[PDB]
């Protein structure tokens, strides 16, 4: 797929099966037919792995195809919990967390969250977020017949905790 | 094409018609998509992808460069005329995404070239009232961080300084999270942030 | 075992203030009596024309009674901010603090 | 209540104790600026329970008295033990091992054999007829 | 019948419910509309969920 | 041994949740969850090297 000869056939062959390694390699060529075909594919199946690879491939040079796909998917799937950063469920405020405001909801700017769910303008501001507070992260906790407690009293003052 | 009709399928009597590979990159789609993306014929996907690809255009040919310069001039004129239209909202969004100094200057030019009604309807954050400005000095954190106007404003209509200040906010976040948990019958787990 | 029983229903101001500098303290004023002081200045009473005059206590008893009662001090005079005269009062406040 | 009614209440009586945090004297804010500590973090009327505060003032007050230190544990695995993580980053917090007791509202199971045993038990008694 | 099920499930359910009340208290910190009903898409169906205002646990419109 | 590319391999610690009622395996790797459908050929071809190269 270094030349535009297989573009016409692969346009349909990859709608048939988008997760194909050959279709993904066709998309790595980063030509307009491939990116538009996958923008159409992912505007319906943005919750599939090949859409993660698609968003990885296009950004940052051709983020527009992924942004249009995300817009379509998250206006169709209003109830998907993964579209609540790009399309906030509040009726009059869907653009609540667009742009640098993505940092104002710390579950959107997360390392456990796939960045196909954020617009590119949200994704580029995810590295400028300024956070103050006391966060505890545990990668895993396998506890058997053992009670555990994870408390983070963030105040500098020594509270009157009873 | 056959019988004056365009199709994607082949049948006997049809006539093939092919157009240039990466026809958009060559700048041959600039005029047609420019006067096709305004009005009831605006297709969000194709118009947005045309703008986005225009901002990342290969400059192999001089004619393509001239077409891109003409396209930016035409879009700047149209959006200085009125920036509420979907195509100018797309233009401002992609100018912001470009993140160069020239694109930021262009955003400021278009936004401050608007009319009074647009400024009062969409750019209340960029033009705070006297009361808000006087009450802003009482705080140390930027006005855009706590201003109710800037908490639901359209980000495309924020001036560059207000956009950056909206970025520079300290957000109080604490969380006690366990990514993976294997808790059996006789055991418990507790989480808190004060 | 464990920890002593604590009654939140009785408010202790010293629990919230984790910095010594910010606590209101009755200290000896060589000029006249005893005065309240902190990093925020001296506790003061409002004058006629919305001014501030440092409260003067003839004994430590009255200062301790006034500072730590349930009354709220809303009138604070700092000789290093509003007057900005930086006289011996400011240096005295610095030395006390 | 709403911000407009808040402003009306606080400018009708600018000397109200409740409406003192919202409209403080310029002396207080100037002292806070000089000390490099925001006035609403330490001003006593701002701490009053009945003191009304708008959205901006409360969301600025929330910034006061917050520490910035992060614990990132790995793959923790504990068995037949007890764990307790406290994010005390040398903040004058005494080491507390207070055991949290609760009211165990235990239901005692009773020694009731499944009454499906009642026929079988009868058969047991029946075999006494073999000893006759 | 009741005793066997109680022994099987009561302690698991109580510990898990306390943990998810903790998680929902952590999650609801700051959010204002987390206690109103939203239609959540679970792939094959929709559920009208919210966060319970008292126990901070997921709540759904019952049938 | 997880292959992050065609010719790159790294030793990684992963967690796996299997739900056999619906036929899906969720792998937590580097703090992120990847869901593999056990009825998908490509998901099978991606997950099987991870499972088999485990120890």
């Amino acid at each position: 797929y270094k030349t535009e000869h297989c573009d016409d056939f692969m346009t349909g062959f990859c709608r048939n099966d988008p997760g194909n390694p050959n279709c993904l390699e066709w998309l790595r060529a980063k030509r307009k037919p491939a990116m538009s075909t996958y923008s159409d594919i992912c505007s319906k199946h943005m919750d599939a792995r090949y859409c993660s690879e698609f968003i990885r491939i296009i950004r940052p040079d051709y983020f527009t195809f992924g942004d249009t796909a995300l817009y379509v998917f998250c206006n169709d799937h209003k109830g998907n919990r993964n579209c609540w950063c790009a399309n906030y469920p509040k009726s009059n405020s869907g653009d609540k967390y667009l742009g640098p405001r993505v940092c104002w909801l710390h579950e959107c700017t997360d390392e456990s969250r796939d960045r196909k769910w954020l617009y590119y303008n949200q994704d580029v501001q995810r590295t400028r977020c300024k956070y103050v507070g006391c966060t505890i992260n545990v990668n895993s906790l396998a506890l058997k017949n053992s009670q555990a407690e994870l408390t983070s009293n963030c105040t500098r003052t020594t509270s009157a905790v009873g | 094409k056959k019988d004056g009709k365009i199709s994607d399928k082949y049948e006997e009597g049809a006539v093939l018609e092919s157009c240039w590979p990466d026809v958009h990159d060559t700048g041959k789609c600039d005029v047609d998509l420019f006067d096709w993306c305004q009005g009831d014929t605006f297709d969000r996907n194709i118009c947005h992808q045309w703008i986005g690809s225009a901002f990342n255009r290969s400059n192999r040919t001089v004619e393509g460069q001239q077409s891109l310069i003409n396209l930016y001039n035409k879009m700047q004129t149209l959006c200085s005329k009125d920036a509420s239209v979907p195509i100018c909202e797309s233009f401002l969004h992609h100018l912001r995404a470009h993140n160069t100094e020239d694109s930021k200057e262009m955003i400021d030019y278009i936004l401050r070239q608007q009319s009074a009604d647009f400024k009062q309807k969409y750019m209340r954050c960029s033009y705070p009232t006297r009361d808000k400005l006087e009450e802003s000095l009482k705080y140390a954190e930027p006005r855009e961080c706590w201003d109710p106007e800037c908490s639901n404003a359209n980000v495309n209509f924020l001036l560059t300084r207000n956009y950056n200040n909206l970025g520079l906010c300290n957000i109080v976040r604490c969380n006690t999270s366990v990514n993976n948990l294997q808790m059996d019958k006789t055991s418990s787990l507790r989480l808190s942030c004060g | 075992g464990g920890t002593p029983a604590l009654d939140r229903r009785v408010q202790d101001v010293n629990d919230t203030i984790s910095d010594v500098k910010q606590k209101w303290r009755c200290v000896v004023y060589p000029g006249n009596g005893f005065v309240s002081a902190s990093i925020f200045g001296f506790q003061a009473e409002v004058g006629p024309n919305n001014t501030r005059s440092i409260r003067k206590f003839n004994t430590m008893q009255q200062c301790i009674d006034f500072t730590f009662s349930d009354v709220i001090n809303i009138n604070i005079y700092n000789p290093c901010v509003v007057p900005n005269i930086n006289n011996a009062e400011c240096q005295f406040l610095k030395s006390v603090l | 209540m709403t911000d407009e009614q808040i402003y009306a209440f606080c400018d009708a009586n600018k000397d109200d104790i409740r409406c003192k945090c919202i409209y403080p004297d310029k002396s207080i804010v100037r002292i806070g600026i000089d000390t490099r500590l925001p006035y609403y973090c330490w001003y006593e009327p701002c701490k009053r329970s009945d003191a009304l505060l708008p959205a901006s003032l409360k969301k600025n007050i929330t910034k006061c008295n917050v520490s910035d230190c992060t614990i990132s544990l790995g793959n923790v695995s504990i068995t037949d033990s007890k764990l307790d993580v406290n994010n005390v980053c040398d903040s004058k917090r005494v080491a507390t091992e207070n055991i949290a007791v609760r009211y165990l509202n235990q239901e005692i199971r009773y020694p009731i054999i499944d009454i499906k045993w009642l026929p079988i038990g009868l058969l047991a008694l029946a075999i006494l007829i073999l000893a006759f | 019948r009741i005793k066997n099920t109680v022994n099987d499930w009561k302690s698991l359910t109580d510990s898990k419910t306390k943990l998810e009340s903790d998680r929902g208290r952590l999650l609801a910190a700051g959010k204002d509309d987390i206690f109103e009903f939203k239609c959540v898409d679970f792939g094959a169906y929709f559920i009208a969920m919210r966060l319970d205002k008292k126990t901070y646990l997921p709540q759904a419109i019952r049938r | 041994a997880i292959f992050t590319d065609a010719s790159t391999v790294a030793s990684a610690q992963i967690h796996l949740y299997y739900n056999s009622n619906i036929g899906k395996i969720i792998m937590s790797l580097n703090g992120k969850k990847h869901t593999f459908n056990l009825y998908d050929d490509n998901d099978i071809r991606t997950l099987l090297p991870i499972l088999l190269l485990s120890k």
